[PDB]
């Protein structure tokens, strides 16, 4: 008994073609043996990865990797199709790297802003720089080493909305509803000398391009989203306002930058725009669908999470018509975690429900159940394989991507994690609720 | 011909409905004479207060839902003209709402009559009459919001235009100020008429020409279908939209003098646009107003009507000045044939 | 006199020109041509254009105007987006700037002095 193998690349990234024989005894470990001497990477620490063969809403699962190749040969879910039961179908991508010991002792606390809110960054990898911001009108930078609060900038007249963090860590930038944005040092906790105006109401929203790859004509900038309807490119070392977006009638919640070269936004006014920021500051695509205000956006594909609980991907770049409506939550969907990652999608939702969805096929993975309260934050923790949420029931859980079950889960008596942010190493959370601490939690 | 959206009866507020009530029960409950047991008596009028706590919800409530046609039943052209007003989507859970809020009250009282039925204690049967009013008085007050739009809209769609889309009708159209109001009063026998719609600058002119036992409806479009479509708003928009239910012929008057304030480059492009849309209804376009008009937009106008070269609807132009009633009834007669001896033929 | 309303670059809609009636004193598309070549660049916030009829000629006394004048040095068009505090977008006139908008306003205005006319151009920059 041999398997024929049939594999075509999935994602941009790796090619290769050529269906190879291999022996129908071997296990996954060793068809990924084959398939990676074929693809020309290594047999080293690298995973590489399988998804499988499209299909599986049955009665039955359908078809795990991990399976001896004999097994799946005979019965993938069905039999297979005519098509298969002859081949087996690979789907390659990296990722992934692994974190050995877990260790556990409580997480240290860190007390800051007294009751106050919104705003966390943790610059991950060697950053053990963490940054949380508050309604209080400050920011803190922490050490998640030490635990200790490194400084906190207080520049600001009022309360702090947003914040984006640069990987350098050196350089800070803030939201505040006093209309204005400021660039901070880190080290120092000193005001760039940065206040950038020009919003004219609460700046809700920012993201940021930390280094720009193009030629240094074009410098670093950070796009900022206000309750004026308008969204600003500014330049985060020279602090002057390069671009500004008119166009939407209501305000803009969600932006995503980093694109250099798209800019997208989310407004109140049940609208998508993609931007083309460079000397233009014109509206290239208007994205129309969405019945209510849309909260949350990722760029990779387009996602929008919207008030009226409905999930739209867009397709590329220029046409913009909706790939796909997906539905399925209860109520609003806080945040979603999109990327390149395989096309897949987790999203965060008030109906206190987790799902994973695979954008291009539209299908939904899975749906993450046990979490009491609505999911304020997730975060692929540990990468492909872990989802990582956070909730009103003061719990952090973490997840299993592929089952979709549930591994552990972190907080007690306490009243609730506002958002997370999750480092191989570590995870750190903000949490609110009378008695204050934020967690940093080490393995 | 008329409306049927008229015969819904305006909706009474939530303050008049929460008075009226309690008001009805007070009066009813010392004229009625309970007989049999002391505690019985009192029990009795309990529930008689409750009974008239329910019915007098119940008798407001079914007003909504009678009287009305229901927004998808009615054919499109009528179905279009309440949309704008309101909105659908937001419509379907307002006719939900006066739905909901019945069954709740029917269900209430239906529940408290049977908790006093079947207590004892004098206290307990006061303190559940009690309990019901504080009940049946928060529920018309949390509706209170959905019954001001819909006695609001009632007043809207009573004020509709009452045309008949099945029938032919023609309509004028043309950019504003080109004296389509004038030629529509020329070609009606009788005065001309005005109706009331959403969404129009002027109102409509409606007027109608009898050539034998038939009778031909005429409208002008004056501020809908003018201008562009897209330019306008998602409500006015839809307005336009509703004018393809209702006409079977259109008829594009031209006013190439710039008297109307607007080139004839901007009337041949309106005209275009809409024109491959309604293959289906039949077209006459005429010239009018030709006494005034200048020879310069002429050859523009030229173009697209009379040349086989792109862009033409097909048809042959009348030029006359109905204004000045020259040729009034000449171009009358075949703008009705077009569609009439068409139509009979057709079906 | 008689006025009228106008958007950037309109000419020629039925509501507005024809009731109001077409300057030239006849023949609209006259006036359409005049104010539509004259009137710049994006619509944005309509104008007052206003209108004198002279014996077949037509002229409107439009000022977007002094404002305008402030778009076109500034290089921004809005107007402030939060009034009176600070603006949204950034457009802080020079000292130097101001005082040649007001020179060239000195014959519309009234003004007795240039200090006179930088402060009544200031105090419309700042709102």
């Amino acid at each position: 008994p041999n398997v024929s193998i049939k594999f075509q690349a999935l994602d941009t990234g790796d090619n290769v073609g050529g269906a190879l024989r291999v022996p129908g005894a071997i296990s996954e470990k060793q068809l990924e043996e084959l398939l990676n001497q074929l693809n020309g990477t290594s047999d080293d620490p690298v995973p590489y990865t399988f998804s499988c063969t499209i299909q599986g809403k049955k009665a039955s699962d359908p078809v795990k990797t991990i399976d001896i190749t004999d097994n799946l040969y005979s019965s993938l879910i069905k039999p297979g199709y005519n098509s298969t039961e002859d081949q087996i179908t690979l789907l390659y991508t990296p990722r992934a790297v692994f974190k050995v010991k877990p260790v556990t002792r409580s997480s240290s606390a860190i007390a800051g802003h007294g009751s106050t809110i919104l705003c966390s960054a943790f610059a991950p990898h060697t950053s053990s720089r963490m940054v949380t911001g508050a309604g209080d009108n400050t920011a803190r930078i922490w050490d998640c080493d030490t635990q200790t609060p490194m400084h906190t900038l207080k520049g600001h007249y009022n309360w702090v909305l947003c914040v984006s963090w640069s990987p350098d860590g050196e350089v800070i930038a803030t939201g505040s509803m006093d209309n204005t944005i400021r660039l901070w040092d880190p080290k120092s906790g000193q005001c760039l000398g940065d206040a950038l105006r020009g919003h004219s109401k609460w700046i809700t929203s920012l993201s940021w391009e930390p280094i720009h790859l193009v030629k240094p004509g074009s410098k670093p900038r950070l796009a900022s989203s206000s309750k004026d309807g308008t969204i600003k490119i500014w330049d985060t070392v020279s602090r002057v306002c390069q671009y500004t977006m008119s166009g939407h009638t209501n305000s803009v919640s969600c932006v995503k930058w980093g694109g250099q070269g798209l800019l997208y936004s989310g407004s109140h006014d049940r609208t998508v725009r993609v931007w083309d920021i460079n000397s233009q500051g014109r509206c290239i695509n208007i994205l129309k669908s969405h019945a209510h205000w849309v909260n949350h956006l990722s760029l990779s594909m387009m996602v929008t999470a919207s008030d009226d609980y409905t999930m739209f991907l867009w397709n590329p770049l220029k046409s913009t018509k909706p790939i796909a409506r997906m539905t399925g939550h209860q109520k609003l969907v806080n945040h979603v975690a999109f990327s390149p990652d395989g096309r897949y999608i987790v999203s965060a939702s008030f109906d206190n429900s987790i799902k994973l969805w695979d954008g291009r096929d539209g299908k939904f993975i899975s749906t993450f159940r046990g979490h009491v309260a609505s999911v304020y934050q997730v975060a692929w923790s540990s990468d492909c394989r872990l989802l990582v949420s956070c909730s009103k029931d003061t719990t952090l859980k973490v997840w299993d991507v592929r089952t979709r079950k549930l591994s552990v889960d972190l907080p007690g008596h306490k009243d609730e994690v506002y958002t997370v942010d999750w480092s191989v190493d570590g995870k750190r959370v903000c949490s609110g609720g009378k008695d204050k601490m934020v967690r940093l939690w080490t393995h | 011909m008329q409306l049927s959206w008229k015969d819904i009866p305006t909706v009474a507020p939530a303050n008049d409905l929460l008075d009226i009530v309690l008001n009805r029960t007070q009066r009813k409950t010392p004229t009625v004479i309970r007989p049999g047991f002391k505690i019985t008596r009192i029990r009795a009028f309990y529930m008689r207060k409750v009974k008239y706590t329910g019915e007098g919800f119940v008798e407001k409530f079914e007003d909504i839902l009678k009287g009305f046609p229901n927004i998808n039943d009615v054919h499109p052209f009528h179905r279009d003209l309440m949309d704008t007003l309101y909105e659908k989507n937001h419509y379907k859970i307002s006719l939900a709402a006066i739905s909901r809020a019945k069954s709740l009250v029917e269900q209430v009282a239906r529940d408290y009559v049977r908790l006093l039925k079947f207590g004892q204690s004098l206290f307990q049967c006061k303190q559940l009459k009690r309990a019901a009013l504080g009940r049946m008085a928060t529920i018309v007050k949390k509706l209170r919001d959905p019954l001001a739009y819909l006695e609001q809209v009632r007043q809207h769609i009573g004020r509709l235009p009452s045309i008949d889309p099945n029938t032919r009708t023609l309509l004028i159209c043309g950019y504003p100020n080109v004296g389509k109001s004038s030629f529509l009063r020329c070609i009606t026998k009788s005065d001309v008429d005005v109706q009331p719609y959403a969404f129009t600058t002027k109102s409509l002119y409606v007027g109608h020409f009898d050539y034998k036992y038939l009778r031909f409806q005429a409208i002008d479009t004056p501020g809908i279908l003018d201008r562009p479509t897209e330019e306008m708003n998602n409500i006015e928009m839809q307005s336009i939209y509703a004018i393809a239910h209702l006409r079977s012929c259109v008829l594009y008057f031209m006013d190439l003098s710039e008297q109307c304030g607007f080139t004839i480059e901007a009337q041949v492009k309106l005209f275009h646009s809409i024109k491959p849309l309604f293959a289906n209804k039949s077209v006459m376009v005429v010239i009018n107003k030709t006494d005034i008009i200048r020879p310069e937009d002429l050859d523009e106008e030229r173009a697209q009507l009379l040349e086989s070269v792109k862009e033409v609807p097909g048809v042959e132009i009348m030029t006359s000045s109905c204004q000045l009633e020259e040729n009034v009834m000449e171009v009358r007669n075949k703008a009705c044939e077009k569609l009439l001896a068409s139509r009979i033929e057709n079906k | 006199y008689l006025y009228l309303r106008a958007v950037g670059g309109e000419v020629g809609a039925s509501a507005a020109l024809a009731p109001k009636i077409g300057p030239l004193g006849l023949s609209p598309k006259k006036v359409g041509e005049d104010i539509a070549k004259a009137t710049k660049e994006f619509k944005g916030i309509k104008v007052t254009v206003q209108l004198k009829i002279q014996n077949r000629q037509a002229a409107a006394s439009v000022v977007p105007s002094a404002s305008s004048l402030v778009i076109t040095a500034l290089k921004e068009p809005p107007r402030d987006r939060k009034k009176d505090k600070n603006v949204k977008h950034s457009g802080n006139i020079q000292l130097d700037e101001i005082i040649e908008i007001a020179r060239q306003m000195r014959d519309k205005s009234f003004g007795r002095t240039l200090a006179s006319v930088t402060k009544e151009i200031l105090g419309t920059a700042q709102s």
